[PDB]
């Protein structure tokens, strides 16, 4: 086989006007997914408007999101894009394109982009019945939360009413982080929603089945003589209803320690998608960032 | 750390004695013990109270949550994970909502314990074992 | 008369005849069957 071609060269078929070209010429060292990893492929397959769909699933996309190859933009010129599929490793900068102020030392994760339609009025190259799509550069705890109120709203719409639903989903699209206000587009209920709430129950009951006899009492021996806030905080979600520990066997507690982390793993993976940037320096503006881990 | 607060009876005292240390490869290495003159740190303190939180809100919810999924049952695995909650053990939405947030912060608060990546892995090995020859993977 | 079971929830079914066998009968056909088993009986 010939090897995957670290030059992509993406081609136009569109009579491009100048502000297109324009346009075009913003987005250099950005990501954009791309599946075909041929030499010289065409614009209908680059981009994300390939699987935008009138169902709107936001799961869907970040579900097929994660099998796109993720290139790099470089050398725009006439009807001609230089794309750099990134070796893993070394380090080249790319840009943001959505609203989204980041860190130093965080990391960052590829996301479908929210509020996405004419509210904010995305002009992003328009041509023919076709839009260039952008996937979000994220960074660490906006890509965990975007992803854990999806899980949330899946799990509380089973066997509830449907103004329950209505109210909560007003509840659980707001997300106010780093001093911006984002909502998400339609989360819909789906198959895929459905088979990652039955991973996460099954996960989570088979670690409610492997507690010990002394971590689902820690707390409760904890809050009869600590104070602080933090305990406080977490003591109103349960219920209400010196002493012994009943067997210390150490010798077991190691080997359900290990079982409970792999548990607790294996309930992590559904919202720790993928480290795909570990931002090391950004500019000033934040219009850039020097980042590692490419590919 | 767990065992921070029975300190005072003597088999958590053993328990402590044996776990302080460990038998490898030639080592009779022994670690020190997180808790210094009967209080226990904040960092600890915060990981045993997450972990806690979550075996906690996993014991609670998840047999009305499967108890819930049976409606809608499609596989087998998920009706016989139930009855084995029903072996064992033998509200506003909002709070709900709460509490499954809560769970899912607890779950993000340990995974700078639960996981760790390796980062060299050894080619060679120079002789008196004082240095090695390792390739990165990071 | 009736069964005591193991297991304790039920569990539902997908298979297939060309896989493991399981006990379907509806009643009026157990019913007849029990009828014809009846009267088919120095």
């Amino acid at each position: 086989m010939a090897a995957m071609e670290a030059n992509i060269f993406c081609t136009f078929d569109h009579k491009l006007s100048i502000a297109d070209v324009g346009k075009l010429t913003k987005l250099v060292a950005a990501v954009v997914p791309i599946p075909q990893r041929l030499h010289l492929i065409k614009h209908y397959q680059l981009g994300l408007h390939q699987f935008v769909d009138h169902t709107r699933g936001y799961v869907r996309l970040r579900g097929l999101l994660r099998n796109m190859t993720l290139t790099l933009m470089r050398r725009v010129e006439g009807n001609q894009i230089l794309l750099h599929v990134p070796t893993h490793g070394l380090l080249y900068t790319v840009l943001n394109t959505g609203p989204v102020t980041w860190e130093k030392g965080d990391a960052l994760c590829v996301l479908p982009p929210l509020f996405h339609g004419p509210l904010a009025r995305e002009n992003l190259l328009t041509l023919g019945q076709w839009e260039l799509v952008l996937p979000w550069i994220v960074p660490m705890p906006l890509a965990l939360e975007i992803n854990q109120r999806l899980l949330i709203m899946g799990l509380f719409s089973l066997d509830r009413s449907y103004e329950e639903v209505k109210a909560a989903v007003q509840q659980l699209q707001t997300i106010t982080f780093r001093d911006a206000t984002f909502t998400i587009p339609d989360p819909v209920i789906d198959q895929h929603l459905l088979i990652d709430m039955k991973t996460a129950c099954l996960s989570m009951s088979m670690v409610a089945n492997l507690a010990s006899e002394l971590t689902m009492t820690y707390v409760r021996k904890l809050a009869l003589e600590d104070s602080s806030m933090l305990l406080v905080k977490c003591q109103e979600l349960l219920m209400r209803l010196p002493a012994r520990p009943q067997h210390v066997s150490p010798d077991d507690e190691i080997a359900r320690l290990s079982a409970l982390f792999v548990m607790l793993r294996q309930l992590d993976d559904l919202i720790r998608e993928q480290v795909v940037f570990t931002v090391c320096d950004v500019s000033p503006d934040n219009k850039s960032a020097t980042c590692i881990f490419k590919g | 750390g767990l065992f921070s607060l029975d300190r005072s009876y003597e088999e958590v005292k053993a328990a402590v004695q044996q776990l302080q240390t460990i038998t490898f490869r030639d080592a009779t290495f022994t670690i020190p013990d997180p808790v210094i003159d009967q209080h226990l740190l904040i960092d600890m303190k915060t990981a045993c109270l997450s972990m806690s939180m979550v075996a906690n809100l996993a014991s609670e919810l998840t047999m009305t949550y499967v108890r819930k999924l049976a409606l809608e049952d499609s596989s087998m695995l998920l009706v016989k994970c139930q009855e084995l909650l029903m072996r064992l053990d033998r509200v506003s939405p909002d709070d709900e909502i709460a509490r499954l947030s809560a769970l899912f912060v607890m779950l993000r608060q340990l995974d700078d314990l639960i996981r760790e990546q390796v980062v060299f892995t050894v080619c060679d090995v120079s002789p008196d074992n004082k240095s090695a020859t390792c390739i990165f993977k990071g | 008369s009736l069964l005591h079971t193991f297991w304790r929830l039920p569990v539902a079914v997908f298979f297939e005849p060309h896989e493991e066998n399981v006990l379907r009968c509806p009643e009026r056909v157990l019913r007849r069957l029990l009828e014809d088993a009846a009267v088919t009986m120095d």
